[PDB]
C-alpha cells in the first residue's frame, strides 16, 4: 500500500483536479517543472503516493486526464501547473458528451475508455504497491458521470483488490442542462456499487457557503473550487504525510464504512476564506473544533443535527496543544453526544499534522459519514422524480442505446440508500 | 445544412405554391428562379439555400416535391405563374385519386406510385451536402393527404432514419368540408404517423374561415383566401430555417426546444398582427395577442391546459428592450401555467427583415409581426372533437366497408381509435 | 448621394432594426462615404447590425475595411465571423491570408467554410506558400483546405 493512480475526467474533474495538484505540489515542495524545491524532510517522505520519481530527482504526478471535448486537454496543459504531467497521460477525444450520461457512458466515452485503459494499465505497472484510484469529476455532465462511471466499473472489474475512492461534485439548480438529475441518478447508482469511499461535494453547499458565509454575490467556478481544492488538501493530509491515523485507503475504509453501500461523506473544512482574501484573526484549536460539525462548513447540503453520525475522521493542521486538541474533541462528543450513533463504540478519530495548508497558520479537516447524506439524495430524488414520471427527456438516453429500465433500476438504488440512512438514524442500541 | 418539402394532396399542394410564393418574395427571387442585383434582397449573409438549390445558370430551384393521385391541383402548378421555377420532375401526378378513402391512398391506389415519390426525393437527397429532414404539407381529410402521407412518411422512415420529419397539417372543418369520413382518415392518418413523425403543426380549417371572417372580414372565405393567411403563418413557423436566425435554426434546435415528450409533438401556433388591407400595433400588443385564443391557428383554450414549451419568433421593426418589457409583463401578468419538471423560459427570436406581404393578398403590410408556438395541453380540445365525430359514426360502422374493400382491415379502425385515446390520456396525465 | 447622409445617420440611431436597415441599406447602395460608419457598426452591441456592416464592407471593397474585418474574424457571434471572412474573400487582400489560416480551426462549420471559400478567391502566391506549407505541416480540415487548393490549381 504505496501509490496512488489519480483520473480526472470532463470539465469539473479536470478543473478541480488541476487545483488539487497545484496545490498539494506547492504543499510538497515542487515547481511546474516537477523539481523539488522546498526545506522539510517530511515534503519527501510520502512523495511517493501521488507521484512517481523519474529523470534525476524529478517528480511526475500519476495522473490519467480525460475527456471527450479536446479543449480541456489545452485549459489545463497552458495552465500554471501543466507541465509537470506526463504528455501521453492526456486521454483527449475530439467528439464532445452534451451533457448526456448516455453519450459518456455508452456511445462517444466506450469508445475512448480502453485507450485510457491503456494508460491506466501503464501507471499500474511502475507501481510497486498500488493502494488505489482516485477518481475527480462531476455527476452533473456528460464526460465526468458516463465515461466516469465506465471508467470506475471497467477499472473494478480488473483491479478489484485496490481501494476506489472518488470527489464526486453534485449538480444543483443554483450553480447549473434540465436533464442534469438524470446524470447525477445513473451516476450515484454507479457510485453505489462499484466505490469503496465517495467524498459527495455539492454545488449547493459550495454555492451556499460562497454566497452566506463568504459574502461573494455571484461566485464564479474558481470561488467553488478555492472550497473543494483546500477540502481535497486536507481529507488527503492523512495519505500524504508521514503518522498512523488513516495512514493508507484501506485503512481509511475499514474505519469509516461500517455497511458496504454506506460510503458517502460529508466533507467539511475550517477555517473557510474567499480567494485572495487578506487573512485576518488566526484560529484557535476550540474555534477550530467547534466550526468542526458546523453545519455552514460542510460541503454537503445537509444538517448534521438532522442525522447521526456513524463514523468521523477529523484532521487537525499545525503548530497547537495535543492535549487542547484531545480535550476539545471529547467535548463536542459529550455536548453532542445524541448525534454519534450509540451502537458504533469510539467512533470519531483524530489526527494531528504538524505541516499546515498554504496561507493558514492552523486548519481543520473533517470527514463525515452522517445518515444525514440522505437529504442530499432525498434532493436528486425529488428533481429525477417530477421529469421521469412524466418520461420527459427520457429519449435523448434512450436513443444513445440506453433502457429504461436502466432507469427505474438508478431510482430504485438511490431511494433504497435513503431508507438504508434512515434505519440506522432510527436504530437503537437497546 | 438542407430541408426538403413534400407537398401531399389538394390541400398539401395548394399551400405548397402559395409557401412557395412567399418564400420567393421575402429572399428577393423572381417566378423564373432568377435573383437579379436589383431584386437581390440587399443585406448580405443569406441562409435561404436550405429550401434553394443553386444552378449554373444563377437559377434558384425549391428543394420541393409535389404529389397528388390526380392532375388536376399539379396542372395549376404547371401553368401557373411558377411553372418556370420548378422542374417539371418534382411535379408528380396519378390519373385515380383517392377518392377521400383513407384505404386508396395508403394502400390500393398509393402503392402505386410510393416508389416514383421516393426516387424523385433521392434525386433532391443526393442534391443535399447535409440534408437535415422534410418537412410535410398535407391535409387529414382527403384520402391521399391522408392515406399517402402516412405511407410516405412511413417508407421515409425506413430510407431516412437520422432525418427529422415535421409535418404542416390541414385539420378539416364543416364549412370547408369536402367529406362526411374526414373524422375516420384524420384519425387513421394520425394513428400512423405518430411513431414516424418528430413534430406536427396543425392548422384548424375552422380557426382559419374565423380569422378570415373575423379580422379580414371575407363574406364567405374561399381556398384562396385561407391560403394566402396559412402561408403568412407557415412562413413565420418556417423563418428560422430559411434566415440567418438564432433561435430554431435546424430541425433539431425546433424539436429540442418545442417537444418535450415524444408522442405530445404538436405545437400550437399563434400569430399577430393579421390586419386586413384597409394603426400601428406596438410589441407589448402583438406579444399579448400570442396569449388571445382568437388569434390560435388550432381552436383550443390554453387557459384549460398547461404548457410545456413556448417561443416567440419576431419579424420586422421589433427592438431588444420592448421585448423584453413585453415579456416580463407577460410573466407576472398573466396565468400561463407550466408543467412542474420544465423551466417557465419563453425563447426569444428576433429577426429585424420586415413582414413581407402578398401583393394583391388580404393582408396589411405591418412594421412588425409575432409567431409564438406553444407546446400545450389544450390541444387535447382538437384530438377529442375528432375522436367524438369519429365515435359516432363507428358505432353503427357506417362508411367502413369503403375502407375494408379498399386493402383494409376494419381492425386498423379500431386500433387507430386506442392510440388516439391513448394520446388524449397522455395529454391528460401530463397536465395535473 | 442625397440619401447616403441619411443611413449613415440611421447606423448611429437609437432603434436597432432601424441600425440594421441602415447597413443592409448602404451594402445594396455601396458609397465610399460609408466605410468609416461601416467600421464602427462591426463593433455594434447586436450581432445583426455587426454581420450585415461586415458584408456591406466587403461589398464596397474599400482598402481601409481590411484591418477592422481581420479583427471581425474574432467576434464572438459565428454569423459575424463568417460574413467578415467573406468579405475579406471578396476585398482579396494578401493582408487576410493568415488570420483566415487561423479561421481554418473555428468550432463553427459555417465558419471554417467560409474561410477556406475565402482563401481561395485571394489565391495570390503568399496564399499558395501558405497551403504548401500546411498540405505538409497540417492537420485535419485545415490540411484538407490545403490539398484541396494546391489540386484545384496545377
Ligand atoms: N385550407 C385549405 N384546405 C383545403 C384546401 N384544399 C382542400 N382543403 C381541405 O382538405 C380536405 C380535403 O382533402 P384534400 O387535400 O382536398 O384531398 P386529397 O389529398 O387531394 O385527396 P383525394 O381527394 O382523395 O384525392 C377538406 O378539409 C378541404 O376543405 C386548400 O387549398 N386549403
Ligand atoms: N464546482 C464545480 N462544478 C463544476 C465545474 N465545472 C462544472 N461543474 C458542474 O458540473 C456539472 C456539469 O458537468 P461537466 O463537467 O461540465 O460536464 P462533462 O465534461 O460532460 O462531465 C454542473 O453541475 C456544473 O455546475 C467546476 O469547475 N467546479
Ligand atoms: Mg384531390
Amino acid at each position: 500500500m504505496r501509490e496512488i493512480v489519480h483520473i480526472q475526467a470532463g470539465q469539473c474533474g479536470n478543473q478541480i483536479g488541476a487545483k488539487f495538484w497545484e496545490v498539494i505540489s506547492d504543499e510538497h515542495g515542487i515547481d511546474p517543472t516537477g523539481s523539488y524545491h522546498g526545506d522539510s524532510d517530511l515534503q519527501l517522505e510520502r512523495i511517493n503516493v501521488y507521484y512517481n520519481e523519474a529523470t534525476g530527482n524529478k517528480y511526475v504526478p500519476r495522473a490519467i486526464l480525460v475527456d471527450l471535448e479536446p479543449g480541456t486537454m489545452d485549459s489545463v496543459r497552458s495552465g500554471p501547473f501543466g507541465q509537470i504531467f506526463r504528455p501521453d497521460n492526456f486521454v483527449f477525444g475530439q467528439s464532445g458528451a452534451g451533457n448526456n450520461w448516455a453519450k459518456g457512458h455508452y456511445t462517444e466515452g466506450a469508445e475512448l475508455v480502453d485507450s485510457v485503459l491503456d494508460v491506466v494499465r501503464k501507471e499500474s505497472e511502475s507501481c510497486d504497491c498500488l493502494q488505489g484510484f482516485q477518481l475527480t469529476h462531476s455527476l452533473g455532465g456528460g464526460t465526468g458521470s458516463g465515461m466516469g462511471t465506465l471508467l470506475i466499473s471497467k477499472i473494478r472489474e480488473e483491479y478489484p483488490d485496490r481501494i476506489m475512492n472518488t470527489f464526486s461534485v453534485m449538480p444543483s439548480p443554483k450553480v447549473s442542462t434540465v436533464v442534469e438529475p438524470y446524470n447525477a441518478t445513473l451516476s450515484v447508482h454507479q457510485l453505489v456499487e462499484n466505490t469503496d469511499e465517495t467524498y459527495c461535494i455539492d454545488n449547493e453547499a459550495l454555492y451556499d457557503i460562497c454566497f452566506r458565509t463568504l459574502k461573494l454575490t455571484t461566485p464564479t467556478y474558481g470561488d467553488l473550487n478555492h472550497l473543494v481544492s483546500a477540502t481535497m488538501s486536507g481529507v488527503t493530509t492523512c495519505l500524504r504525510f508521514p503518522g498512523q491515523l488513516n495512514a493508507d485507503l484501506r485503512k481509511l475504509a475499514v474505519n469509516m464504512v461500517p455497511f458496504p453501500r454506506l460510503h458517502f461523506f460529508m466533507p467539511g473544512f475550517a477555517p473557510l476564506t474567499s480567494r485572495g482574501s487578506q487573512q485576518y484573526r488566526a484560529l484557535t484549536v476550540p474555534e477550530l473544533t467547534q466550526q468542526m460539525f458546523d453545519s455552514k462548513n460542510m460541503m454537503a447540503a445537509c444538517d448534521p443535527r438532522h442525522g447521526r453520525y456513524l463514523t468521523v475522521a477529523a484532521i487537525f493542521r499545525g503548530r497547537m496543544s495535543m492535549k487542547e486538541v484531545d480535550e476539545q474533541m471529547l467535548n463536542v462528543q459529550n455536548k453532542n453526544s445524541s448525534y454519534f450513533v450509540e451502537w458504533i463504540p469510539n467512533n470519531v478519530k483524530t489526527a494531528v499534522c504538524d505541516i499546515p495548508p498554504r496561507g493558514l497558520k492552523m486548519s481543520a479537516t473533517f470527514i463525515g459519514n452522517s445518515t444525514a447524506i440522505q437529504e442530499l439524495f432525498k434532493r436528486i430524488s425529488e428533481q429525477f422524480t417530477a421529469m421521469f414520471r412524466r418520461k420527459a427527456f427520457l429519449h435523448w438516453y434512450t436513443g444513445e442505446g440506453m433502457d429504461e429500465m436502466e432507469f427505474t433500476e438508478a431510482e430504485s438504488n438511490m431511494n433504497d440508500l435513503v431508507s438504508e440512512y434512515q434505519q440506522y438514524q432510527d436504530a437503537t442500541a437497546d | 445544412r438542407e430541408c426538403i418539402s413534400i407537398h401531399v394532396g389538394q390541400a398539401g399542394v395548394q399551400i405548397g405554391n402559395a409557401c412557395w410564393e412567399l418564400y420567393c418574395l421575402e429572399h428577393g427571387i423572381q417566378p423564373d428562379g432568377q435573383m437579379p442585383s436589383d431584386k437581390t434582397i440587399g443585406g448580405g449573409d443569406d441562409s435561404f439555400n436550405t429550401f434553394f438549390s443553386e444552378t449554373g445558370a444563377g437559377k434558384h430551384v425549391p428543394r420541393a416535391v409535389f404529389v397528388d393521385l390526380e392532375p388536376t391541383v399539379i396542372d395549376e402548378v404547371r401553368t401557373g405563374t411558377y411553372r418556370q421555377l420548378f422542374h417539371p420532375e418534382q411535379l408528380i401526378t396519378g390519373k385515380e385519386d383517392a377518392a377521400n378513402n383513407y384505404a386508396r391512398g395508403h394502400y390500393t391506389i398509393g402503392k402505386e406510385i410510393i416508389d416514383l415519390v421516393l426516387d424523385r426525393i433521392r434525386k433532391l437527397a443526393d442534391q443535399c451536402t447535409g440534408l437535415q429532414g422534410f418537412l410535410v404539407f398535407h391535409s387529414f381529410g382527403g384520402g391521399t393527404g391522408s392515406g399517402f402521407t402516412s405511407l410516405l412518411m412511413e417508407r421515409l422512415s425506413v430510407d431516412y432514419g437520422k432525418k427529422s420529419k415535421l409535418e404542416f397539417s390541414i385539420y378539416p372543418a364543416p364549412q370547408v368540408s369536402t367529406a362526411v369520413v374526414e373524422p375516420y382518415n384524420s384519425i387513421l392518418t394520425t394513428h400512423t404517423t405518430l411513431e414516424h413523425s418528430d413534430c406536427a403543426f396543425m392548422v384548424d380549417n375552422e380557426a382559419i374561415y374565423d380569422i378570415c371572417r373575423r379580422n379580414l372580414d371575407i363574406e364567405r372565405p374561399t381556398y384562396t383566401n385561407l391560403n394566402r393567411l396559412i402561408s403568412q403563418i407557415v412562413s413565420s413557423i418556417t423563418a428560422s430555417l430559411r434566415f440567418d436566425g438564432a433561435l430554431n435554426v435546424d430541425l433539431t434546435e425546433f424539436q429540442t426546444n418545442l417537444v418535450p415528450y415524444p408522442r405530445i409533438h404538436f405545437p400550437l401556433a399563434t400569430y399577430a398582427p393579421v390586419i386586413s388591407a384597409e394603426e400601428q400595433l406596438s410589441v407589448a400588443e402583438i406579444t399579448n395577442a400570442c396569449f388571445e385564443p382568437a388569434n390560435q391557428m388550432v381552436k383550443c383554450d390554453p387557459r384549460h391546459g398547461k404548457y410545456m414549451a413556448c417561443c416567440l419568433l419576431y419579424r420586422g421593426d421589433v427592438v431588444p428592450k420592448d421585448v423584453n418589457a413585453a415579456i416580463a409583463t407577460i410573466k407576472t401578468k398573466r396565468s400561463i401555467q407550466f408543467v412542474d419538471w420544465c423551466p417557465t423560459g419563453f425563447k426569444v427570436g428576433i429577426n429585424y427583415q420586415p413582414p413581407t406581404v402578398v401583393p394583391g393578398g388580404d393582408l396589411a403590410k405591418v412594421q412588425r409581426a409575432v409567431c409564438m408556438l406553444s407546446n400545450t395541453t389544450a390541444i387535447a380540445e382538437a384530438w377529442a372533437r375528432l375522436d367524438h365525430k369519429f365515435d359516432l359514426m363507428y358505432a353503427k360502422r357506417a362508411f367502413v366497408h369503403w375502407y375494408v374493400g379498399e386493402g383494409m382491415e376494419e381492425g386498423e379502425f379500431s386500433e387507430a381509435r386506442e392510440d388516439m385515446a391513448a394520446l388524449e390520456k397522455d395529454y391528460e396525465e401530463v397536465g395535473v | 448621394p442625397e440619401k447616403v447622409e441619411m443611413y449613415i445617420k440611421n447606423l448611429q440611431d437609437d432603434s436597432p432594426p432601424v441600425r440594421f436597415n441602415a447597413a443592409v441599406a448602404l451594402g445594396k447602395i455601396g458609397d465610399e462615404r460609408a466605410v468609416e460608419p461601416l467600421i464602427k457598426a462591426l463593433k455594434d452591441e447586436d450581432w445583426q447590425v455587426r454581420k450585415t456592416a461586415a458584408y456591406a464592407l466587403g461589398k464596397i471593397g474599400d482598402e481601409r475595411a481590411v484591418e477592422p474585418l481581420i479583427k471581425a474574424l474574432k467576434d464572438e457571434d459565428r454569423y459575424v465571423r463568417s460574413r467578415a471572412a467573406l468579405a475579406l474573400g471578396k476585398i482579396g487582400d494578401e493582408r487576410a491570408v493568415e488570420p483566415l489560416i487561423k479561421a481554418l480551426k473555428d468550432e463553427d462549420e459555417y465558419v471554417r467554410l467560409s474561410a477556406a471559400s475565402a482563401l481561395g478567391k485571394i489565391g495570390g502566391e503568399r496564399v499558395r506558400a501558405a497551403m504548401e506549407k500546411l498540405a505538409e505541416t497540417g492537420t485535419g480540415f485545415a490540411r484538407k483546405v490545403a490539398v484541396n487548393y494546391l489540386e484545384t490549381h496545377k
